[PDB]
């Protein structure tokens, strides 16, 4: 599973 | 280390970093700002959390490579797996250290706004998280919590304070359901927690801005992507 | 630093380095490996090179994208800029000076083989060329010149103790070919050397192995591929 | 231009 990136990207 | 260079400078420098790709030059100029004692501004805040992650985040795949490769081994290969794994897992723990003592010398105390405090609080829920991804000693389960109480706190306070659209409330969403599944062994809670949050958010939707509905349907579609994979 | 470790455990750990991407932790053990003061295998020379131009090369595009901002900059941004680009160029320049130091003491001096001693050679005319990339001072010249003569060097024994289709000659002419064009304003000698160079190790793939066909035929599509760009 | 790999891919 993925947790926030650090940018919209 | 960075104590004789200005604020502006070390912030500046952070973003020339990012640019460059450079994280752990980022991460150092970001707590040079931090240990400033200034309050950070939004912008300034995801400096530090881009800066950080990024760091932790390679340390944390190098990590979960060894950690697969001395799983493996247990034909004799010697001490040398585990010992390189100890290595990255120390220095990863060490980082996490770090950004924890920053959080909690003083960034969190002064954070008053829903918006700076939330963030803090997600962020020590997320680096108490990564050091549960790798405990397994007595402390373990103190860790787990310590990420629990922290992400629990952000929460009351986002329900209170933002909208269900909010992109802080909403990242700290996925994460804290991505803790229940991973760390905490509550899928459900998890699967729960996600479905609500994103069930939520779309039913604010339609009070948004072009600009502001990008952002908020981007995290909601990171929180289906891990329900689809979750069910 | 690596005093303490066994050889074997250096070379074991810089191969479990290269596995989870830790390329800056696999330069330390290679140059802990080295400092050992034994010779290195083909496959030992091949965790150096790896471990140290993946160092080198993360700092060059790091460089590359600050000299371009500072160029640009060429409204006043203060020397934030300048100084960390100049940071970042003396961080390359050391990597580099430790990459040569290793082959002066005493890694070429030993090398008595062609294929050991044409690649350190191949190698030390690389990390001249990379400091040549960012020499602007009193040296520059001296700096380019050395990495003509390790490269000069490196090709007169080449051409006298290998096939034509062997790996380290043909890498060894495709990066004096970009030495000539990017370094030293050649770009025909560069055109040449790559065009001869192919073309004399097609002639000779008749005489390969299907994997040595696979290896040489690689090298000569990065022949072609920059000759493409060239013309 | 390009210079050579330090590995084959
Ligand atoms: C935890 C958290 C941190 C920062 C943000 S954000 O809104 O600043 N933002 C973002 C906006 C929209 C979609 C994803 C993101 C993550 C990156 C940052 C820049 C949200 C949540
Ligand atoms: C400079 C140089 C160094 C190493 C080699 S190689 O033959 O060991 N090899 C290779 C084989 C075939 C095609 C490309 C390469 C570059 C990576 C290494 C593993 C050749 C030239
Ligand atoms: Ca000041
Ligand atoms: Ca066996
Ligand atoms: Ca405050
Ligand atoms: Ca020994
Ligand atoms: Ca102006
Ligand atoms: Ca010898
Ligand atoms: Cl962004
Ligand atoms: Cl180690
Ligand atoms: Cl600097
Ligand atoms: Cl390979």
């Amino acid at each position: 599973a993925g947790s926030i990136p650090g940018r919209r990207s | 280390a960075m104590g004789s260079m200005e604020r502006a400078s070390l912030i500046q420098k952070a973003k020339l970093a990012e640019q460059a790709e450079r994280y752990e030059d980022m991460a150092a100029f970001m707590k040079g700002a931090v240990e400033k004692g200034e309050e950070l501004s939004c912008e300034e805040r995801n400096l530090l959390s881009v800066a950080y992650k990024n760091v932790v985040g390679g340390q944390r795949a190098a990590w979960r490579v060894l950690s697969s490769i001395e799983q493996k081994s247990n034909e004799e290969k010697g001490p040398e797996v585990r010992e390189y794994r100890e290595k990255v897992e120390t220095e990863l723990q060490g980082v996490c250290d770090t950004v924890l003592g920053l959080l909690d010398s003083h960034l969190i105390k002064e954070a008053g706004d829903a918006e700076s405090r939330v963030f803090y609080l997600k962020m020590k829920g997320d680096y108490y998280r990564y050091l549960a991804e790798v405990a397994t000693g007595d402390d373990k389960k103190r860790i787990i919590d310590s990420a629990r109480s922290a992400y629990q706190e952000a929460m009351d306070i986002s329900k209170k304070e933002m909208p269900p659209t909010n992109p802080i409330r909403l990242g700290l969403a996925l994460n804290f359901s991505v803790f229940h599944y991973e760390i905490a062994n509550s899928p459900e809670e998890a699967i729960s927690l996600a479905k609500t949050t994103f069930d939520e958010a779309m039913a604010d939707l339609h009070t948004l801005s072009e600009d502001s509905y990008k952002d908020s349907t981007l995290i909601m579609q990171l929180l289906r992507d891990n329900l689809t994979l979750w069910t």
